RNA sequence: GUAGGAUAGUGGCCUACCAUGGUUUCAACGGGUAACGGGGAAUAAGGGUUCGAUUCCGGAGAGGGAGCCUGAGAAACGGCUACCACAUCCAAGGAAGGCAGCAGGCGCGCAAAUUACCCAAUCCUAAUUCAGGGAGGUAGUGACAAUAAAUAACGAUACAGGGCCCAUUCGGGUCUUGUAAUUGGAAUGAGUACAAUGUAAAUACCUUAACGAGGAACAACUGGAGGGCAAGUCUGGUGCCAGCAGCCGCGGUAAUUCCAGCUCCAGUAGCGUAUAUUAAAGUUGUUGCAGUUAAAAAGCUCGUAGUUGAACUUUGGGUCUGGUUGUCCGGUCGGUUUUUCAACCGGAUCUUUCCUUCUGGCUAACCUGUACUCCUUGUGGGUGCAGGCGAACCAGGACUUUUACUUUGAAAAAAUUAGAGUGUUCAAAGCAGGCGAAAGCUCGAAUAUAUUAGCAUGGAAUAAUGGAAUAGGACGUUUGGUUCUAUUUUGUUGGUUUCUAGGACCAUCGUAAUGAUUAAUAGGGACGGUCGGGGGCAUCAGUAUUCAAUUGUCAGAGGUGAAAUUCUUGGAUUUAUUGAAGACUAACUACUGCGAAAGCAUUUGCCAAGGACGUUUUCAUUAAUCAAGAACGAAAGUUAGGGGAUCGAAGAUGAUCAGAUACCGUCGUAGUCUUAACCAUAAACUAUGCCGACUAGGGAUCGGGUGGUGUUUUUCUUAUGACCCACUCGGCACCUUACGAGAAAUCAAAGUCUUUGGGUUCUGGGGGGAGUAUGGUCGCAAGGCUGAAACUUAAAGGAAUUGACGGAA
RNA sequence: AAUCUGGUCAAACUUGGUCAUUUAGAGGAACUAAAAGUCGUAACAAGGUUUCCGUAGGUGAACCUGCGGAAGGAUCAUUA
């Protein structure tokens, strides 16, 4: 089966990157897929990307700046109660400076410097540094 | 890719663009229910039936030109049969199945192939079970099964 | 690759029961588990224990070094056990005599031989209520027969 | 369950009668624990792992098990009664006992203190200020553990190192450092000791007088001195010894490793050894390992649990309005208040938008306008009440899709832990202290953690769940009804029926945009032409061997590994026609095809099934993988049947070699082959689990399917067929760089992994002992599945590199 | 009050039965260690019959030999 359709896009993501594609051709386009990619582009690791309309589950294409190094999914959403949150990013970015750990909440999928400054944390979806 | 086998093709249908009907493919949804209906009676399964459609008449799909599907169509009417025509299919291939390693007791693939069949048919079973067409308590095997096939 | 493990979000006490399963291959852990050490060992599970000294015993060394090894054949009191104790630095063995108490400790390698005496466990620490590095220095001395 | 009985009371707690339930792979039940539970302890990046007898909280027990008195409270044991086990005292008739209180003894053991002093504190009990208290404190022993630190310091003279005024050679040495049993002045408390302090009394501490340091003491040990790993290629004694050595190892007459001196290192009032255990161990892996070959992918497929599972429903814009730090000056007496500005976090709203809705209480407010004006020429400003904005709160309905997740909160005893304050002289600590006139006053005794479960609230992303498709659906000016229920007045009771206001339930009328998301390059199923050494049953060939028949021809033919044995001649062999039997099914035959694997190649037929494909067909989550269990499963073997040609484990037998029941050789029971039962194993090997996705070129090659005024067939156009070429999807298959990998062979997967997480099953944790012992279980057996430890050992492996070698080329 | 009729709780005992853990134990049959024993030369070089694996049968011991399989093979090779 096709488990994690976000999962998949962002190795494919990824896939692309290494090779010094300048885009990538995604199938599924999900919503949480969306969500994570505008995340991307707020943050500056991403161009423009469309959404085509297969008059069925979608279809996106991205843009690739050459500035994502690594654009990674944790696996079960794990439930982060706040004060793991810095664990996590400890474990998954280099460096306490920069980069970001995309989880999803209440308020909205969004980064975890986000998170922290709304007051508000949840499950996590991945990161990109 | 594929349940049984270890062939992963994919041998399949594509579907058009427009949800919308194709303009110029004319008649009438009534009129196309109506020969559905006729054919359901007459003893044509769904998929025959949208074959039969497809084939001859203007008709692309029925979920286009009616926006009803055919099988809800049916039952709208009086006419999709107790047992579902997939499963139907699959029993009687189990009984043929079953037939034939009677007539023929040695016969290892025969039987192989006849209990996959079954397994096949306890899933579907199972499935419409939690769906809510067959009702519960009721096992589709192969005592009974050439019973419930005729 | 998923990598075998079950990396669900309730997989989690199939991941314990199959820890439990792997820490049976685990040597020291089973050994904990099933108390060999209580159940076997000479020793019971111990540091030390007291022995009676049935007799003195040159043992012939494992290889390269060639050699007798001035063992004693000692017999644990409190489980009736016999086994043999190496006895450390020059002389040594006349000083611990024969039929005398002996406390003895591991040798060093959480049982199994200690490198060249073959078939040997034990390093004699006390006879009949001394030291026997004390002895061999002749910082303490003996309190006579 | 019903009823009783009992109990302080609930209750199968017990009794009677009835029902057949109850728990369980989400491990019930059983077994083990060298298991009392928790607070906590050790370790310490994060995650963890181990320990918790033991100062606090609970629970048990008083040698064992039982029973009970008294009592508010005991199934008490410093109460009793019994029995068992142990034991005391005896004039033998009989009595008394219970340290797992304290002290102490034995006993066991590697392993643990005084038969001391007292209620002064701490608290406790009573008839109770007053007594008691092995609870408790006080010492004693005490290197359990922890904190603080003496084991000379400063001189001078006497011999050497370093700066140097200058270096014709010196040297003063004007300036600074180290060495000498010189010597000299100055302390010191470790010891002792009047005193005074302490104290219940004492000790000891802190405080003091007095004596007490000069290598002879008022004396530091332990381990090591090749490496790992800080430090001796010093000297002798030794000479495979004796010994050290965690491991590596040292020892065989030149030991830097043994045994002594000196030196020297390390740690230091401590340091070693032993066993555990934590770290190191990503050598138990969730974070975070491995499985082509190092240990590791079940031979294969099926499959319930479990674990997981495609995308789709409210997005976007405006309009104000609260903050919160940087800014713009300090507007100010190093601190504060706005603006020019900001990002950031909210709140209200409006956008086709409800945030749960009403029956009523309070309608705060003016949407107001009833008299219109206290009044700068005014829409600056409010005495003011009929219609009425309700969010400003309640207090009751109606009924909530339900979770998980996360938020803040309330609760998670103190000690511990983290941690603020503070001069125990310092600290380990401790909850103290601090400041006056020093007549009284005065700060403290914080805060944070603990995330398991429950409670509370906000959030509505993520993940599930739910709803209207016989609409028995939703609403409501429905209009009928049906069943109600039923209080309020008719004086108050018992009615009956109303008006009526609230249930509930079938009608019919209306209202609305009336109600199904996709149809996953997910999956199933129909359809279509196909494809195949796929399976079963049925026949055909070649035959080929063998025996036999008839047929012919007269010395040998078989066999050989170099060589032999071995057989017939009364033509064996050889030549030619047959017959019987059961085998097998070449050539065809390939980096070819099918099958879940095992496996499957002559014929035709029959019998079903199957992938791929094509499909504007149909269902709509049926899906992915799987411990229980299931289906198959090479060969051999097995039982039981048929055959048996050859080869051919067994066995005969002929050579060879020191020998050789071994090859080689000749023969050749069982089988081999088959049919009916089993068995269930393989280098069942791609030594590569499955599903999914994506990443780099190339040609082919099989099976489908498109397009080519292409070519040929030729029966004139043909139309099939068969190619050519291009693309297309599909399984049994090369080259380079690898930036991806990998220990490397190599790998386009064995890649997208310390930049570690797509979804799952299974397996492995040094080698051996051992696929053994044992038990299970499965079998006719042989064996299979399942599966130890003791003990042993420093390597076992892998990959390659150079060699050496090989009756390899 | 002793005394006493029935219950009830029930220690324990007697003789059996049973599970666990221990522990003597003649003999058996193993495995491990050790440096110099005996008969072979199985494997490693095509190890002098190529190795294995499964399986039967045999043997004095390696082992042999059927059958099927594998190459970790002693071959990624024969075109027409
Ligand atoms: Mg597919
Ligand atoms: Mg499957
Ligand atoms: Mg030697
Ligand atoms: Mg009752
Ligand atoms: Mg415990
Ligand atoms: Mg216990
Ligand atoms: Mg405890
Ligand atoms: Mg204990
Ligand atoms: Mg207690
Ligand atoms: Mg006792
Ligand atoms: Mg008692
Ligand atoms: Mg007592
Ligand atoms: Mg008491
Ligand atoms: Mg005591
Ligand atoms: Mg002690
Ligand atoms: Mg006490
Ligand atoms: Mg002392
Ligand atoms: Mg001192
Ligand atoms: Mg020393
Ligand atoms: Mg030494
Ligand atoms: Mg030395
Ligand atoms: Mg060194
Ligand atoms: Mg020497
Ligand atoms: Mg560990
Ligand atoms: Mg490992
Ligand atoms: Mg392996
Ligand atoms: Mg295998
Ligand atoms: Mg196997
Ligand atoms: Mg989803
Ligand atoms: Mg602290
Ligand atoms: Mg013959
Ligand atoms: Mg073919
Ligand atoms: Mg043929
Ligand atoms: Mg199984
Ligand atoms: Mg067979
Ligand atoms: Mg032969
Ligand atoms: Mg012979
Ligand atoms: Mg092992
Ligand atoms: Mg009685
Ligand atoms: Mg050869
Ligand atoms: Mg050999
Ligand atoms: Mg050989
Ligand atoms: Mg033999």
């Amino acid at each position: 089966t096709r488990t994690s359709v976000l999962a998949d896009a962002l190795n494919a993501i990824n896939n692309a990157e290494k090779t010094g594609k300048r885009q990538v051709l995604i199938r599924p386009s999900s919503k949480v897929i969306i969500k994570f990619l505008q995340v991307m582009q707020k943050h500056g690791y991403i161009g423009e990307f469309e959404y085509i309309d297969d008059h069925r589950s979608g279809k996106i294409v991205v843009q690739l700046n050459g500035r994502l190094n690594k654009c990674g999914v944790i696996s079960p959403r794990f439930n982060v109660k706040i004060a793991d949150v810095e664990k996590w990013t400890a474990n998954l970015l280099p460096a306490r400076q920069f980069g970001y750990v995309i989880l999803t909440t209440s308020a909205g999928i969004m980064d975890h410097e986000e998170a922290h400054r709304k007051h508000v944390s949840g499950k996590i979806l991945g990161f990109v540094y | 890719g594929r349940m049984h086998s270890k062939g992963k093709g994919m041998s399949s249908s594509a579907i058009p663009y427009s949800r919308n009907a194709p303009a110029w493919f004319k008649g009438s949804s009534d009129g196309v229910v109506e020969q559905i209906i006729k054919y359901a009676r007459k003893g044509l399964t769904p998929s025959q039936i949208g074959v039969l459609l497809r084939d001859a008449h203007g008709v692309t799909q029925a979920k286009v030109i009616t926006g009803n599907k055919i099988l809800r169509i049916l039952k709208s009417n009086g006419l999709a049969p107790e047992i579902p025509e997939d499963l139907y299919f699959l029993i009687k291939k189990a009984v043929s199945v079953r037939k034939h390693l009677e007539r023929n007791r040695k016969d290892k693939d025969a039987k192989f192939r006849l209990i996959l069949i079954e397994s096949r048919i306890h899933r579907l079973a199972r499935y419409y079970r939690t769906v809510s067409v067959l009702p519960p308590n009721w096992k589709y095997e192969s005592a009974t099964a050439s019973a419930l096939v005729n | 690759m998923g990598k075998g493990k079950p990396r669900g979000l309730n997989s989690a006490r199939k991941l314990r029961v199959h820890r439990r399963n792997n820490r049976w291959a685990e040597t020291t852990y089973k050994k904990r588990l099933l108390g060999t050490a209580f159940k076997s060992s000479p020793f019971g599970g111990s540091s030390h224990a007291k022995g009676i000294v049935l007799e003195k015993i040159g043992i012939e060394s494992k290889q390269p070094n060639s050699a007798i090894r001035k063992c004693v054949r000692v017999q644990l009191i409190k489980n009736g056990k016999k086994v043999t104790a190496f006895v450390p630095n020059d002389g040594c063995l006349n000083f611990v005599d024969e039929n005398d108490e002996v406390l003895l400790a591991g040798f060093g390698r959480k049982g199994k031989a200690k490198g060249d005496i073959p078939g040997v466990r034990f390093k004699v620490v006390k006879v009949s209520g001394v030291s026997l590095l004390a002895l061999w220095k002749e910082k303490k001395e003996k309190p006579r027969s």
